[PDB]
């Protein structure tokens, strides 16, 4: 609930202020005012492939006081691993020069 | 009473902000050996109120936008976000406990590229367009190296709750454990706020960004929500790095010496913009994906190590 | 309220029909990042922290704002209405109504009762979504190592497509 | 220093994990009197009153095991007071 | 009619007493009145049903209000001293009121 | 191909069959599905020419909504009983979603459309593998789940297939398809007697890839997506045409031929089950197959179709042989009928 | 070998921290003579409750009272 | 539950009626197709929840993660066609007929 | 499964957890654990055949214990009855409902 | 000189404790006087439920034994 009031009382606060913003000041042509960035894709899924990274890397903080903490440091370490390499090839293939 | 605490949370912080953009007019004067405002006020104690009250009295142009749907949302998501990542802050007293609160304030944090995105789509314009899809790519490419930053650093607390952050350094900062940590995380938070050395958005000289044809209030609120988050994040380098005296009586002394760390490190930025040329889109870039990215995983993988072999596995809880 | 959930469940729904009258390709993708705003917070509804904040996290943010970026890039041409669509989809915000209707007469119902959290220890510790996500390190180890070939080839599959 | 630190946060842990071990046969009786008192309160709320049409029978466990099914969170206050429901259904979610 | 002991059976004289002074008074309570405790877990994780085991139950129930009223007479005012520190945290650390524990300890050490 | 990449993705459309029949948990048989997708998309786009981006980004949607329906199918039953897999108590539709999407899969009967597309735009070698590499894994799922599923969907789903492969074959005259439209066809077969006998599918699905592996890599020894390029066979490499003669007459239900097995044990099993409606009507269609495959005969080897004069020059230079595969896989495929017992 | 690594740390100073520090925490956890606690602390904490086994008189260890001397007796993590 | 379970599996016809009925741009239909695997997401999750079956959450999100990659194959087909075609239609895509 | 090369290699990578019954973490049973357990401790040894017939009560039950409809019924069915004696007020909010009676520990 | 920035300082530095000291003194007032328990975990919960039963319906409100 208290989250709920806080977030929604934020909400209001910020309409407000571009309702008064839109308000309170009460033609001439004052209105008026691409290309495939290959390389920005590449860069958004080489987030996304890392976002589900972290997501995979999370539970790192419950896991750490697993009983087979061996384990987990053994399935963490290739996670982190398996993912740096595969940020190595980008590299080497040159996807993370711009 | 539980609203007399929104009242006095939000008050304290568009109060705050409103006198950094005097703070960013006069450190980065006396540099430039200039005085900042002097005449408006005593010492321009009072020039916010007259530009919060002259931008807001300026026509908010909708400038043939292709939606004001957007043109809408956008202004406002940003300021909704900014005053909402301190609701979970972890003061000695945390306006709301939230478990997972480190992820919160990381998730809510992420949510602000729409505002990038959406303002520079809907306002038709080459620049507007261009900035945006650049700016993201900087502010979605910081996310991956503060998350790590963030994650290593949690196996250190042990929890994702900002309020033991606080215990966890009951007896020494984390600034010494993690100052690789820490600069990288400096970065990560100077340079997700399209700050700093790092405006590649906004840029001026060679771009004019997205916030390019917001005015009036439209532009207010995109800045209100960038002086307030410019001390959020530094905030949370006074919470997780550097850590001030708690104590169960007298819960006052860690705010206030929350208050001297945060205003350096808000003061620290203000160092950086009046010092640094700005990097360039391709550099900021290879600064995360081929510098701190590496360095970062490395060290994560470091500090999962630690605990086990120092037998050091925080408590839950 | 009670039907703290349903109310959810019903706006899910709206937003899913929003993109499925394939609105322009942008305007929808706040549809999903409407409902999947949705679908986190019902998730929270029955205590899944982790899970719930997860999807905030990497869908939200992750998934969908890539997906709009590409839309920038290309298939935001941006060249019908969408608001003759938000005219048809407001036929549907009712239309639904309809579907359910029928068996809200027909009535579970009268809004949502204990529908919800069956049941929870009143006392006790660990218990915890997230606690079951990180069994990917103990007891459920496949299930970590192909998500990991998963991304991993991921990588070389998109190069490779995209050279 | 966070080496030997962390450690005595186990320890404090382990120190205060073992209190929730001598109070569980307290909060486990408590627990099961309690709600094993709600139900047949329930019951005869059902039964005592609401129930003189034909065809009911009072208490009619819907599985057939007879053993104790462990009461659902809806049986157990649902019936009661709408600040009951949420009480249990909604509590911790809403926050401390 | 599913088996639903009368309310009546239930009734037992009650603990009432919040959670901090149970936290403060737990590890003499793990210590003493742990046979009478145990033995109700015992029953309660062999024979799964919270409709048996009631004797024991009421068993529970009696020898901690015996605890505390050993501790009620012997050695009350520092016991007040100990908990009335320990609620006043937020989580109720031992951490915290560590000096208020040795004095009820050697307090206690001496006497019972 | 950076080799490296090549190992990766051949990798995982390796790993997505074997993790997809190895596992019990549908889950996991689930992401086996998930993966041969991902894996076959790179190779599908290897000559990047505009006809293939269609192909993959066709291929990519309708094997991309299937795996998402047989997604919800393993979540409602985990609704429907806790577990991770189908049961004798699964809701008939649960089932008959994983049947529709796994059909889709497969491509079999009223979503056939994809794969003649498919099958026409990328190379003969990947069209290989996704006809006969990509069929094992569903229908490993589908074997599996056999004794659940319905006996009427399968067998309108069957004599669908039969029907449109047959019938689209017909007018073909692109090998490409002409061979996704057979796959079609056999794949009918397979699935009809799944529900009575699955050790049936296994062989029908077999001796299907031992005629289809040596029948495409004879396409592509002189790489022919023509029957008018494949009709110059006897000029290009003579010895050929009597092999190929065979297994085409093979892949139809002749019988002294390997190819007659599948179809009469598959009758004969339907027939003890009783299903002599059904099985009269797949058997005579089935003979339509094979007019379609005698009209290639005919232009093959029974005829020689005229050639051009630069084929003098393609003999002078000594022809990249074919795999021995070919050969083991030609023989044991067009006669091994003889042996038929200890196949079944 | 070891001269190209006097370039590599003077130019590009940073990879080779992080493949000096990606595996040093490899080699950390299997040479220390403190890793085997950390499957032990982390399995003494009592989360969930220890349900006591009835008594048969054929088991002399497990120890009858809390405080027996009998028992799981960690004099361990203490000062570990 | 029972109720919204209801919800979120009509969510997912309705996504399935939206991907099974392409009008233009592909960029929709992907879109769409993510609409799916966000209600399958919320669905296992939920059940999992309600079920208190621990041992499953690590579906909810191989789920996702799987999910995810998918969709990055499927952006860069759409991208291959708009550099291919440069409009991303789902009507030029017929050169197979 | 189709190729079973879990069972022979003896390795269990897929079948620790496939039911509510397994092995949850920290040992927190989940709801039903007693009945799939007494619904598949049936089912073994006996085919599906036969699991799916004489082993009808476990299922019908299991089929309740997580559905947990038969019971909506029962309930809902009171409720309507409480509403329409109430509004003819033949029945009034219980003292559980006037809230006190003694909420005890 | 610089003595002058200070005056814009102050006024964030004490608009910046007004929220710390704040929250963490209307916690202690709509607390009865102590910390508002934090419930992270199941048992926190009840037992801080457990109190409101003991004694007013406030969690607070303490039973120092002579209850
Ligand atoms: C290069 O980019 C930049 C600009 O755009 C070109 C600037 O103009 C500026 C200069 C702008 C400013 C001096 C600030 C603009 C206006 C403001 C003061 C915004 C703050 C307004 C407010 C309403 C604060 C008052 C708060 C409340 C709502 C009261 C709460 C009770 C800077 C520093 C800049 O970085
Ligand atoms: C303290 C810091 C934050 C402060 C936030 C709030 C600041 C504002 C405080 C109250 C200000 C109230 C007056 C705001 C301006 C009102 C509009 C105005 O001045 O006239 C312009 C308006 C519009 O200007 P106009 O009609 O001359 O047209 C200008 C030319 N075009 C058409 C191109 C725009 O004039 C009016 O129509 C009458 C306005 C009367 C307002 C009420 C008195
Ligand atoms: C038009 C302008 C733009 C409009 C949109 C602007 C952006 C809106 C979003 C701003 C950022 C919101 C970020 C919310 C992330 C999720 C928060 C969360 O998951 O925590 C809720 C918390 C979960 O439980 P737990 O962590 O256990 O709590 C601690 C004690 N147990 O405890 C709870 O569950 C509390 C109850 C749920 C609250 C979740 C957040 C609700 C947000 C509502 C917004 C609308 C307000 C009402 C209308
Ligand atoms: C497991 C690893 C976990 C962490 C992984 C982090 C990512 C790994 C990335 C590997 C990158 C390999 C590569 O291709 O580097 C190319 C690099 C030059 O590329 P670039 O940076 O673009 O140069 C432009 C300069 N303006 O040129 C180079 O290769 C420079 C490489 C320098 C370091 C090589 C390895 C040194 C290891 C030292 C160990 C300690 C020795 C004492
Ligand atoms: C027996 C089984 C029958 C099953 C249904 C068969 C329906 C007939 C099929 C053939 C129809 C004739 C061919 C042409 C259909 C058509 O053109 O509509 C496609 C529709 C509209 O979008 P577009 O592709 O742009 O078409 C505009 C044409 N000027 O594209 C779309 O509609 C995209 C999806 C948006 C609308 C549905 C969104 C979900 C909510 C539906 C609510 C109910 C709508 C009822 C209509
Ligand atoms: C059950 C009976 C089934 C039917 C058996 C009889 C039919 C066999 C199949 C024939 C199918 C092809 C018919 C048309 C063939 C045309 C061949 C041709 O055009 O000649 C060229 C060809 C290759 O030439 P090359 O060997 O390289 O050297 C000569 C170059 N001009 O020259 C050649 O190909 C030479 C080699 C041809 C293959 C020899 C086969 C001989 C007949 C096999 C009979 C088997 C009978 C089994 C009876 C079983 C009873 C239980």
């Amino acid at each position: 609930m208290n989250l709920y009031t806080v977030i929604f009382i934020n909400i209001l606060l910020s309409l407000t202020l571009i309702l008064v913003a839109f308000w309170l000041p009460q033609y001439s042509e004052k209105a008026n005012p691409l290309p495939f960035s290959m390389k920005f894709f590449l860069v958004a899924i080489t987030f996304l492939l890392f976002d589900l990274e972290i997501a995979l890397l999370l539970p790192l903080p419950w896991a750490i006081q697993t009983i087979k903490t061996s384990t987990m440091m053994i399935m963490a370490f290739i996670l982190v691993t398996i993912l740096s390499l595969g940020l190595a090839y980008e590299w080497t293939q040159k996807g993370l020069e711009w | 009473m539980f609203f007399i605490n929104i009242l006095t949370l939000l008050v304290p912080i568009l109060i705050a902000m409103a006198f950094l953009t005097l703070v960013e007019r006069k450190i980065l004067g006396y540099m430039q050996l200039r005085k900042g405002p002097n005449i408006v006020g005593p010492y321009g104690i009072l020039q916010p109120f007259a530009d919060a009250m002259k931008l807001f009295m300026k026509e908010p142009m909708r400038p043939l936008t292709t939606s004001m749907s957007l043109f809408i949302i956008a202004p406002t998501l940003s300021l909704t976000l900014a005053l909402s990542l301190w609701v979970p802050l972890p003061m000695p007293h945390p306006l709301i406990n939230l478990n997972l609160g480190i992820l919160f304030i990381l998730a809510t944090s992420s949510l602000s590229v729409y505002s990038i995105l959406w303002s520079g789509w809907a306002s038709n314009s080459k620049y507007s367009l261009f900035g945006a899809l650049r700016a993201v790519a900087q502010t979605i490419s910081y996310e991956v190296t503060m998350a790590i930053i963030l994650l290593s650093v949690l196996l250190m607390n042990g929890s994702y709750s900002l309020q033991t952050l606080i215990t966890t350094q009951e007896h020494m900062w984390l600034l010494l454990p993690a100052w690789p940590m820490a600069m990288m995380w400096f970065i990560s938070t100077l340079a997700e706020t399209n700050r700093a050395p790092f405006d590649l958005t906004e840029g001026e000289s060679e771009l004019v960004g997205f916030n390019v044809e917001y005015a009036a209030g439209p532009f207010a609120l995109f800045f209100m929500a960038e002086y307030t988050n410019i001390i959020l994040m530094n905030a949370l380098t006074t919470i997780i790095f550097l850590g001030p005296l708690y104590y169960i009586n007298l819960p006052e002394l860690y705010s206030t010496n929350f208050m001297m760390e945060a205003l350096l490190l808000s003061s620290t930025f203000l160092w950086i913009r009046a010092s640094y040329p700005r990097f360039r889109y391709d550099q900021l870039m290879h600064l995360l994906w081929k510098n701190f990215l590496p360095l970062t995983l490395a060290l994560c993988m470091w500090h999962i190590s630690l605990p086990i072999f120092t037998a050091g596995v925080p408590p839950y809880m | 309220m009670n039907n703290y959930i349903f109310v959810l469940s019903s706006l899910f729904l709206v937003g899913c029909l929003g993109l499925a009258l394939k609105p322009s390709p942008i305007y929808g993708g706040l549809g999903l990042i409407v409902s999947g705003f949705v679908g986190c917070l019902m998730v929270l509804g029955f205590g899944g922290s982790f899970l719930g904040l997860m999807v905030f996290l990497i869908y939200l943010g992750g998934m969908l704002v890539v997906f709009g970026y590409t839309t920038a890039m290309a298939t935001e041409e941006y060249p019908g209405s969408n608001w003759l669509i938000l005219g048809f989809l407001v036929l549907g915000v009712i239309m639904e109504v309809f579907l359910i209707c029928v068996l809200n007469y027909y009535d579970l119902g009268d809004g949502l009762g204990d529908w919800l959290m069956y049941e929870v220890d009143d006392v006790g510790v660990m218990l915890e979504g997230g606690i079951g996500v990180a069994a990917m390190y103990s007891c459920a180890t496949w299930m970590m190592v192909v998500a990991g070939w998963s991304l991993f080839a991921g990588i070389f599959i998109i190069i490779e497509i995209t050279r | 220093r966070m080496m030997r630190w962390n450690q005595e946060r186990r320890r404090l842990l382990i120190e205060d994990l073992e209190a929730r071990i001598a109070l569980m046969p307290l909060f486990q009786a408590e627990k099961d009197r309690r709600t094993l008192q709600i139900l047949r309160e329930n019951l005869e709320e059902e039964a005592i009153i609401m129930k003189d049409v034909p065809n009911w029978k009072v208490g009619e466990s819907v599985f057939h095991t007879t053993r104790w099914v462990p009461p659902l969170i809806g049986e157990m206050y649902g019936l009661r007071t709408k600040e009951e429901m949420s009480n249990a259904n909604f509590g911790f979610t809403w926050y401390t | 009619i599913v088996e639903l002991p009368t309310l009546e059976e239930l009734k037992v004289e009650e603990v009432k007493v919040s959670s901090a002074v149970l936290k403060a008074a737990a590890h003499h309570y793990g210590a003493q009145c742990d046979k009478t405790n145990k033995e109700f877990m015992l029953c309660r994780w062999e024979e799964k049903d919270p409709r048996r085991c009631l004797k024991e139950g009421k068993l529970v129930n009696g020898c901690a209000l015996n605890f505390f009223r050993q501790i009620k007479s012997h050695c009350a005012e520092p016991f007040t001293e100990y908990w009335t520190c320990l609620d006043y945290s937020n989580m109720q650390l031992f951490r915290h009121c560590r000096q208020q524990q040795a004095k009820f300890d050697q307090c206690v050490l001496d006497k019972l | 191909m950076n080799p490296i990449t090549l190992a990766i993705i051949y990798f995982t459309i390796f790993l997505g069959p074997v993790i997809t029949m190895s596992s019990t948990n549908l889950m996991l048989m689930w992401v086996g599905l998930e993966f041969s997708l991902l894996a076959i998309i790179p190779m599908l786009i290897n000559k990047k020419n505009p006809r293939s981006t269609e192909a993959a980004t066709k291929y990519f949607v309708t094997q991309a909504t299937a795996s998402m329906i047989i997604l919800l199918a393993i979540v409602l039953n985990y609704k429907q009983l806790g577990t991770w897999m189908f049961q004798q108590q699964t809701n008939g539709l649960i089932l008959n979603m994983t049947l529709m999407a796994l059909s889709m899969k497969l491509g079999l009967a009223p979503f056939h459309f994809w794969l003649p597309e498919v099958t026409q735009g990328i190379p003969l070698h990947m069209g290989l593998i996704l006809l006969t590499w990509q069929k094992i894994a569903p229908l490993s799922i589908l074997i599996q789940i056999y004794p659940l599923l319905n006996s009427t969907i399968i067998l309108m789903l069957a004599i669908t297939s039969i029907f449109m492969g047959a019938w689209g074959g017909l007018n073909q005259t692109q090998m490409r398809k002409i061979m996704a439209y057979s796959s079609i066809a056999h794949m009918g077969w397979m699935l009809a007697i799944l529900p009575y006998n699955p050790s049936l599918t296994l062989l029908n699905l077999m001796i299907y890839i031992i005629l289809t592996a040596p029948m495409f890599m004879a396409l592509m020894l002189n790489n022919s997506m023509t029957i008018n390029s494949i009709s110059l066979l006897w000029n290009k490499t003579p010895a050929m045409l009597t092999m190929i003669s065979l297994m085409l007459l093979s892949l139809g239900g002749l019988p002294p031929l390997t190819g007659f097995l599948p179809k009469w044990i598959i009758i004969t099993e339907l027939m003890k089950n009783n299903c002599l409606i059904m099985a009269t009507l797949m058997a005579m269609m089935a003979l339509l197959n094979l007019f379609f495959y005698t009209r290639l005969i005919y232009s093959t080897s029974l005829t020689m179709f005229p050639t051009n004069n630069n084929s003098k020059m393609m003999t002078h230079q000594t022809k990249t042989k074919p795999n021995l595969m070919f050969s083991t896989l030609a023989i044991m495929s067009t006669m091994t009928l003889p042996l038929a017992p200890q196949l079944i | 070998i070891s001269a190209f690594l006097k370039n590599a740390w003077a130019k590009e100073p940073v990879l080779v921290v992080s493949f000096s520090v990606w595996g040093l925490a490899i080699i950390m956890p299997m040479i220390s003579p403190y890793t085997k606690y950390a499957s032990m602390i982390n399995k003494a904490t009592p989360y969930n409750y220890p349900v006591p086994v009835r008594d048969d008189g054929n088991m002399p260890d497990v120890p009858s009272h809390p405080q027996d001397p009998l028992g799981p007796s960690l004099d361990w993590l203490k000062n570990l | 539950m029972p109720s919204t379970f209801f919800n979120l599996t009509m969510a997912f016809s309705l996504s399935l009626l939206g991907t099974l009925m392409f009008r233009s741009h592909l960029m929709s239909t992907l879109l769409c197709l993510e609409g799916m695997v966000l209600s399958l997401f919320i669905m296992t999750s939920v059940t999992s929840l309600n079920s208190n079956s621990m041992s499953s959450m690590p579906i909810p999100i191989t789920i996702l993660v799987f999910a995810a990659c998918e969709a990055a194959v499927g952006l860069a087909l759409l991208v291959k066609v708009s550099n291919t075609y440069g409009t991303d239609y789902v009507q030029n895509l017929n050169l197979l007929q | 499964p189709f190729l079973d090369i879990q069972k022979k290699l003896g390795i269990s990578l897929d079948r620790h957890f496939m039911f509510l019954s397994a092995e949850q973490p920290y040992k927190n049973a989940a709801r039903c654990h007693a009945f799939e357990k007494e619904w598949i401790e049936c089912a073994h040894g006996i085919g599906g055949t036969r699991a799916k017939k004489e082993c009808k009560i476990e299922f019908d039950d299991f089929e309740e214990c997580l559905l947990r409809y038969k019971t909506m019924r029962r309930m809902h069915d009171i409720k309507k009855q409480r509403e329409k004696l109430m509004k003819e007020g033949k029945y009034t909010p219980p003292p559980h409902h006037s809230g006190r009676e003694e909420p005890r520990p | 000189m610089w003595f002058e920035i200070l005056p814009g300082l102050a006024i964030m530095g004490v608009c910046l404790v007004i929220p710390g000291v704040s929250t963490a003194y209307i916690h202690k007032f709509t607390n009865g006087g102590k910390e508002k328990r934090v419930a992270r975990v199941q048992y926190q919960w009840y037992l801080m439920e457990r109190d409101r039963r003991i004694s007013g319906v406030n969690r607070y409100y303490v039973s120092k034994g002579l209850e």
